[PDB]
């Protein structure tokens, strides 16, 4: 076994993974390193195989350890602090609006728009978040990536109104951790003039 | 409008930490992810000399939990001390935020918009190579915090 | 005995013309202009060092707040690419591209940009113009490849002071 890794959706709570195996955890807490190696303080919540940790547990800028004990001793141990852990949840609600078409019939400009996840604290600051999105003519492998805006809304220029497009829209925690996991894809045909 | 009010204020201030933040991070991230070997990772949280930071002995909420429970005022001094706190060591990174391909980086941008933020700071409150390593941890832990502070006190008193 | 306009290009300094000393003062004790050069004449120069962008300006030959009077320099190295032409051949499609004012800061964070671009026929009178855009690109749709176009793209900072003067004219020939 082997910790497959952690994930704070949030930034007030993290869970972490792997595939009796135990996990125990410390962290520089009251100063240095004075808490005595505790154990998983929720084995069923974040699912089999996981660890979770509640608001209670969690704590930001702080660095946590922790161990995967086995039948023989420990098995894996990793350190962090949350913040390279925080991975948000895909934003939601994504919609676009046609903009403008060109006289030519050949291309059009639309602004796609969405909210966002519904867990991060956004709205009293806890949280600020970037989003990342990508777009592509449907039959396409590669997507066409967007530079990080902090804004739920975009525009993006000239589509070719025979083609179809599909979106998806990454999201991260500002200057911390990893995105998320892409939304749900939006597919855009645009007006067969 | 402008008496400069306050949303002026706390907007800028806040800016300026999310600047500083990615400033921060980034050359962070550069560093480690071209000086430290996998097998290092974090290895200044034990380490004898690099252990400690300029603002060990500041006063820091953990959490959303305290943090809210903070006030505007109390925040903006946590944030102010956090930031003069850096004021000195700050230009101990100079190379390294010099021979950096960092965004925005290069010559005294870190320490001169530490020097802004703190008289945004200050107003707004009136009005209300593992050395290294270690060094570059710590500026971007403490600049987290300052901008997740100020974040706070911003979308205190519109945002969303 | 008539200020005529103070203003900040880069948000970082700022200058005051008129047109006999000048007195200034900031809040949070008047002092007289620390250069009567540097911006020329019947104007006093403000470097880095006095300008803070917190604490509200009052002079004496009116009152603002460096935001206030922000006017960025105008964009650069204007340019277009055609995107396609319409078959019928009455209407092109092309991309117009631009540079930043050079003192305008892009690694600062401190001065952020949003873009007017005007255009028109050689010959119209009067110019459309685009709702502000955050890029340094745009499109210009069904312009009539007949006749040959004026681009024009003028900045200010985001929410907060005016636009300044817009950038030199790039004309559009299409094929």
């Amino acid at each position: 076994p082997k910790f497959t890794k952690c994930r704070s959706p949030e930034r007030e709570t993290f869970s972490c993974h792997w595939t009796p195996i135990q996990l125990f955890y410390t962290r520089r807490n009251t100063q240095e390193w004075t808490q005595e190696w505790k154990e998983c303080p929720d084995y069923v919540s974040a699912g089999e195989n996981s660890c979770y940790f509640n608001s209670s547990f969690t704590s930001i800028w702080i660095p946590y350890c922790i161990k995967l004990t086995s039948n023989g001793g420990t098995v894996d141990e990793k350190c962090f602090s949350v913040d390279e852990i925080v991975q948000p949840d895909p934003p939601i609600a994504l919609n676009w609006t046609l903009l403008n078409v060109s006289l030519t019939g050949i291309h059009a400009d639309i602004q796609v728009r969405w909210e966002a996840p519904r867990n991060a604290d956004i709205q009293k600051g806890w949280m600020v978040l970037e989003y990342e999105l990508q777009y592509k003519e449907v039959n396409e492998t590669k997507w066409k990536m967007m530079d990080p805006i902090l804004t739920t809304s975009v525009p993006v220029y000239s589509l070719k109104v025979d083609k179809e497009y599909e979106v998806r829209v990454r999201s991260k925690q500002r200057n911390s951790g990893n995105y998320g996991e892409f939304s749900e894809v939006l597919y855009v045909t645009l007006p067969q003039m | 409008f402008p008496t400069i009010p306050l949303s002026r204020l706390a907007d800028n201030a806040w800016l300026r930490a999310d600047r500083l933040n990615q400033l921060a991070f980034d050359t962070y991230q550069e560093f480690e992810e071209a000086y430290i070997p996998k097998e290092q990772i974090h290895s200044f949280w034990w380490n004898p000399q690099t252990s400690l930071c300029p603002s060990e002995s500041i006063p820091t909420p953990s959490n959303k939990e305290e943090t809210q429970q903070k006030s505007n005022l109390e925040l903006l001094r946590i944030s102010l001390l956090l930031i003069q706190s850096w004021l000195e060591p700050v230009q101990f990174l100079r190379s390294v935020f010099a021979n950096s391909l960092v965004y925005g980086a290069s010559d005294s941008n870190v320490y001169d918009l530490l020097k802004d933020l703190e008289e945004g700071i200050q107003t707004l409150m009136g009005r209300l190579l593992l050395k290294n390593y270690g060094l570059l941890y710590c500026f971007n832990k403490d600049m987290s915090k300052v901008s997740t502070y100020l974040r706070t006190v911003q979308c205190r008193s519109s945002c969303g």
